[PDB]
């Protein structure tokens, strides 16, 4: 959305993109989408506690 | 050289750049890629050939509403999905949104003949 | 986007960053990949075969 037209993905989907970036393969991200939900949900809680 | 960030050298994919001279100061001629004509298709993370997952390599799954195709995401160039275009990293259990879908194997028919 | 600039947003590998106004300045959330339980491994550089 920052380079053109929005082009609408799954959050899931575009957080493959995102670990694809760094080096890290999808399968990394879609076996262990759980964990990383729940990773996510305790660092922002964390960050407003 | 061409640079990787967003917004720094013009809106869009930079390509590339031209200088010029002007009174006390530089202009630069930002030449970038924006992506137009969209289209929606149904999408999912992985397909589910006999007892293995399949990720595309580089691309995406889309479906123009019957048949399943593997894509670059910047470009709709859709491609059958062979083995070549996806790697295998298990089974059908852990991923959620996997879609039943045959892998064309790209060397067993000439073998067969 | 994704920045692949090393320690510009956040400790570890950039994934993403989330936008939140504060009385005259910007809070940046940046939600980062950071590697942990590390192994050792003997390693080589190629692989002689045939
Ligand atoms: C989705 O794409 C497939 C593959 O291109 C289309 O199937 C082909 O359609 C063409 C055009 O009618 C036919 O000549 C081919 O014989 C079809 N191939 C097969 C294997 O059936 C399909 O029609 C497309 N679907 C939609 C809804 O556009
Ligand atoms: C994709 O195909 C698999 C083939 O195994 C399907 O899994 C079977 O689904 C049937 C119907 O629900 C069950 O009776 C079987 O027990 C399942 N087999 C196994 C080995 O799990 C799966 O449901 C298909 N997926 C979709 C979305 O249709
Ligand atoms: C990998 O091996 C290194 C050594 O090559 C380990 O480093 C040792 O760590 C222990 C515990 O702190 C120290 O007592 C040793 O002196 C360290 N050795 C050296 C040579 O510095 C390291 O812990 C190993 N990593 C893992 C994850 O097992
Ligand atoms: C395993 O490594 C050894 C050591 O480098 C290789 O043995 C050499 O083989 C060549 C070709 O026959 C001989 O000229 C050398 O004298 C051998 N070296 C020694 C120290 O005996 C061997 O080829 C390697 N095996 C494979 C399959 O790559
Ligand atoms: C389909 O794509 C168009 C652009 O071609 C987009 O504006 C529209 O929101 C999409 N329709 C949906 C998501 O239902």
């Amino acid at each position: 959305f920052g380079a053109g037209p929005a082009l609408q993905i799954p959050f899931p989907m575009q957080m493959a993109y995102r670990f694809n970036g760094i080096g890290v393969t999808q399968n990394v991200l879609y076996e262990n989408q759980k964990l990383i939900a729940n990773q996510f949900n305790s660092a922002i809680g964390k960050i407003q506690d | 050289g061409q640079s990787k960030r967003v917004d720094f050298c013009g809106k869009g994919y930079h390509l590339m750049s031209f200088p010029q001279s002007a009174p006390h100061g530089v202009v630069f001629l930002h030449v970038t890629y924006v992506p137009a004509q969209e289209k929606n298709f149904t999408t999912a993370p992985a397909i589910c050939h006999d007892g293995k997952a399949h990720f595309p390599r580089e691309g995406v799954f889309v479906s123009n509403g019957t048949h399943w195709f593997v894509t670059q995401r910047n470009f709709y160039e859709p491609q059958i999905i062979t083995t070549d275009n996806t790697f295998v990293s298990g089974n059908c259990d852990v991923v959620i949104g996997i879609v039943n879908n045959t892998v064309y194997d790209p060397l067993q028919p000439e073998l067969d003949s």
